[PDB]
């Protein structure tokens, strides 16, 4: 009923903000993290549509929020525009990246109360959400979105900070990257408008090959894998090895010249930096998040290459639902909902009491 | 659908301590 006794979810991406309303299955509310201001203010879909009198920003980076000014303008566009609710009504669960430095989750418990005037709160782990929204509290989290990837393991619903793996390459760099080789094949994509055409081609066509080599082989014996799409003009462009070259940079980061280890790599590096005792455990519970997760064939990839990877007689099971683009949202929406979760919230009395620092004892 | 809210609590009501964890080295702060 969205009253007093229902809590909002508000997952603060680089590229997408996500909010809701705990208990519901599927956010209220998917907009564009960004804040548009006079050129020489405006929230997500409206400051896009007024781009031509604005200039745009991202106020968060690879997943950790940097411009404060601007992130309390997308928090006060998403409670009274987007979900219209009073936010001194409801607890808050926000989210934030793994390893969100101490000063920076501080300041959002400051905000969220002295801004905001919320009776509760509470400041989760994306990778950790998207674990519990597949009812488990053990395995390791690939979590890839549009401006960063981690790789979090979580034991009994803690994180383990030693072990995560954080990697700039991410879906933003992805549709960069296939500007770059769509422009090798004839079709010029460089302006901001551009980018968003690459990310409908990217997220529309792309797709994870289960064998680089024998798919590269595949493209060019025939125009099997070849796709049309009609661009806003009306021009029609071909694609083809582009549609699976570009995300095998996920496992192959020397395609943009990073010298980092691909994601199943990544994986076994984390598996490998915690105890032997719980390795089963890990293996066996792979759960893949996030929009840059949602490429056919990336499940079965990563099965391969972690198969790979581990002892032979391993059982490995990747999770990886249809869900997965919002399940750091939907695990928010799961657990702020809980019962037993609501002795969790920082409350509004605590944090008068203690100030900021009280979500180092209250939120992990 | 709801499955997942009953495996959740009832996980978390059955974790083991931080102070285990960091007994068995799974956590590992230092
Ligand atoms: N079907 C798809 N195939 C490939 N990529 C997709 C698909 N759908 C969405 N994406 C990409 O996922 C990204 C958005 O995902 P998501 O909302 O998980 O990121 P975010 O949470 O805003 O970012 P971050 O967690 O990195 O701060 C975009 O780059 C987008 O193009
Ligand atoms: C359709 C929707 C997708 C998305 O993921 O949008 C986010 C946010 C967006 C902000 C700018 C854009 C012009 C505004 C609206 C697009 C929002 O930038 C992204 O498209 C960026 C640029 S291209 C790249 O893939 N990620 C991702
Ligand atoms: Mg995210």
């Amino acid at each position: 009923d969205e009253d007093e006794t229902t809590a909002l979810v508000c997952d603060n991406g680089s590229g997408l903000v996500k909010a809701g309303f705990a208990g519901d299955d599927a956010p209220r509310a998917v907009f564009p993290s960004i804040v548009g201001r006079p050129r020489h203010s405006y929230v997500g879909d409206e400051a896009q549509s007024k781009r031509g009198i604005l200039t745009l920003k991202y106020p968060i980076e690879h997943g950790i929020i940097t411009n404060w000014d601007d992130m309390e303008k997308i928090w006060h566009h998403t409670f009274y525009n987007e979900l219209r609710v009073a936010p001194e009504e409801h607890p808050t669960l926000l989210t934030e990246a793994p390893l969100n430095p101490k000063a920076n989750r501080e300041k959002m418990t400051q905000i969220m109360f002295e801004t905001f005037n919320v009776p509760a709160m509470y400041v989760a782990i994306q990778a950790v959400l998207s674990l519990y929204a597949s009812g488990r509290t053990t395995g390791i989290v690939l979590d890839s979105g549009d401006g960063v990837t981690h790789n979090v393991p979580i034991y009994e619903g803690y994180a383990l900070p030693h072990a995560i793996m954080r990697l700039d390459l991410a879906g933003r760099d992805l549709t960069d990257y296939l500007m770059k080789i769509l422009t090798e094949r004839g079709y010029s994509f460089v302006t901001t408008a551009e980018r968003e055409i690459v990310r409908d081609i990217k997220e529309k066509l792309c797709y994870v090959a289960l064998d680089f080599e024998n798919e590269m082989a595949t493209a060019a014996s025939s125009s099997s894998l070849e796709k049309s799409y009609e661009l806003p003009d009306g021009q029609v462009i071909t694609i083809g090895n582009e549609r699976f070259r570009c995300p095998e940079t996920l496992f192959q980061p020397s395609f943009i010249g990073m010298e980092s280890a691909g994601i199943h790599e990544t994986t076994y590096n984390s598996i490998m930096k915690c105890d032997i005792d719980i390795r089963k455990d890990l293996y066996a519970n792979n759960v893949m998040s996030g929009g840059t997760t949602m490429y056919p064939g990336i499940a079965d990839r990563m099965q391969k290459e972690i198969t790979a990877l581990a002892p032979s007689t391993m059982k490995i099971k990747i999770i990886a639902p249809p869900e997965r683009k919002y399940s750091v949202w939907i695990g928010g929406s799961i657990l702020a909902s809980l019962s037993t979760f609501q002795q969790m919230w920082i409350t509004k009395q605590e944090y008068d009491e203690a100030g900021p620092s009280i979500v180092h004892r209250k939120c992990f | 659908k709801r499955e997942i809210k009953r495996r959740l609590t009832r996980k978390l009501s059955q974790r083991p301590t931080v102070e285990e964890l960091r007994e068995r080295k799974i956590l590992i702060r230092f």
